[PDB]
């Protein structure tokens, strides 16, 4: 329901967001981490956008229809960057690491962790 | 979608953790939160959502989804109840409806 | 004290559940139930309300409340969840919420 | 809110058909109860009348507004009689005797006992 153009810089920066917020994590969380827990970690955030994207397009087209006028792709740039800031994905971090449920890294994940930002698959609802 | 779970936290400030993990037809999932319908994509494997026990709409996420709460529960005054309800549409067959539950401890 | 009810839930959906209350002056009390906003009257002394578990509009008995449920709780495929909620207005300080939960043994 | 006269006729008969269904219940399980058993059982029919009055209300103005004309006393007592008829008290009836839950009767149970029917107090919401 949204052009491809709009859905690509959405995606591309709410998981860059996500994954400097991982980064910024790992500086202090990481030393214990295995290779595979964290490409874990990094499939959790793509996933994350997977599982939130229809109540991220709820919000998205709400600021979009507020806008004031049509919108251009810098708009979902933009859009986009703020979801990828504000989710504090370290309280998913933290608790997975604490608890030690951090999943194990599996085939679909590592085929999403290859994938294109861009290209990670999103279903509209 | 049989296998979910709520991870609950001790204190308001810090939001629930709602895990479920999908095998396999669903065609919808919906969280009924305090601050409305909250439209969600259980994608095949492991699924992750936060749930805050409170709201500020200004300075909230986007696309949060609050507990409804706190409940006073009878007989039990050292905790509240926050709660959630979730619906889960499939192809085939009657809606199931779940219950997310978490108890805070009181003051 | 107010929030303290005496909830007796049943063993069968055919059984309604029974509470009964006993009573800052208290305004109002509402029970929200899947059938409605259902109003009551907690005079001094005891009250006592009828919950049911099922809905039948066209023959159930006038100003009947009916459970909201049943609601699958997570690691548990035994039991499901019967709820309501209800709101006490008082005369002075904020309202009270109160959540009521009966557990059903499933068929 | 109500004129008194339909108020009235609303709390006699939903009493008289609340006390019908006690006569009928203590016919098979009166034997073994004590004379203020009993008469805690009438008080409970008329507080179950209190407790729910608003509620009743809602349901009365409802079957009053679809009569398509200003009502009269009749309308009243017959809804009043339905009630009476439809509540099935000996959910409790059964459930109080059976737990041993018949309350303790005391002083202001004896005078809601004592009232007119139609002296029973009721709130309006
Ligand atoms: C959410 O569920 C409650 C019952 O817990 C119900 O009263 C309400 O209508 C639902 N809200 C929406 C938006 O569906
Ligand atoms: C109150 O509820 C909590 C959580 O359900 C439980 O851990 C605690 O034992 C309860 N206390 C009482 C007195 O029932
Ligand atoms: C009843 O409570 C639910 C939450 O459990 C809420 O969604 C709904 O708005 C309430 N119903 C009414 C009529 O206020
Ligand atoms: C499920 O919960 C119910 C009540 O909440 C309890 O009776 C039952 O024991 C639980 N499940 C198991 C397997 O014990």
């Amino acid at each position: 329901f949204l052009n491809k153009a709009f859905e690509v810089a959405l995606k591309v920066q709410i998981i860059a967001g996500f994954d400097r917020g991982l980064v910024k994590w790992l500086r202090v969380h990481g030393r214990t981490l295995s290779t595979v827990q964290k490409k874990a970690l990094y499939f959790v955030n793509r996933r994350y956008m997977q599982t939130h994207w229809a109540n991220y397009m709820l919000w998205i087209n709400k600021k979009i229809d507020a806008l004031g006028r049509t919108p251009v792709v810098g708009d979902y740039t933009r859009l986009g960057a703020e979801i990828g800031r504000r989710i504090d994905m370290a309280y998913f971090y933290d608790f997975l690491k604490d608890k030690n449920m951090i999943p194990k890294y599996l085939p679909y994940m590592e085929e999403i962790n290859r994938m294109r930002p861009a290209d990670v698959p999103v279903k509209y609802m | 979608a049989a296998d979910w779970d709520v991870y609950c936290s001790q204190d308001e400030s810090i939001p629930a953790k709602f895990i479920s993990r999908l095998v396999t037809a669903l065609e919808k999932t919906e969280i009924n939160c305090s601050n409305g319908l909250v439209p969600i994509t259980q994608e095949f494997g492991i699924n992750m959502m936060l749930i805050q026990y409170t709201r500020n709409e200004l300075l909230d996420s986007p696309g949060m989804c609050v507990f409804w709460g706190p409940y006073s529960v009878p007989k039990n005054d050292t905790v509240v109840l926050y709660t959630v309800t979730a619906r889960l549409k499939w192809s085939e067959g009657p809606p199931t409806n779940l219950s997310i539950q978490c108890y805070m401890p009181k003051s």
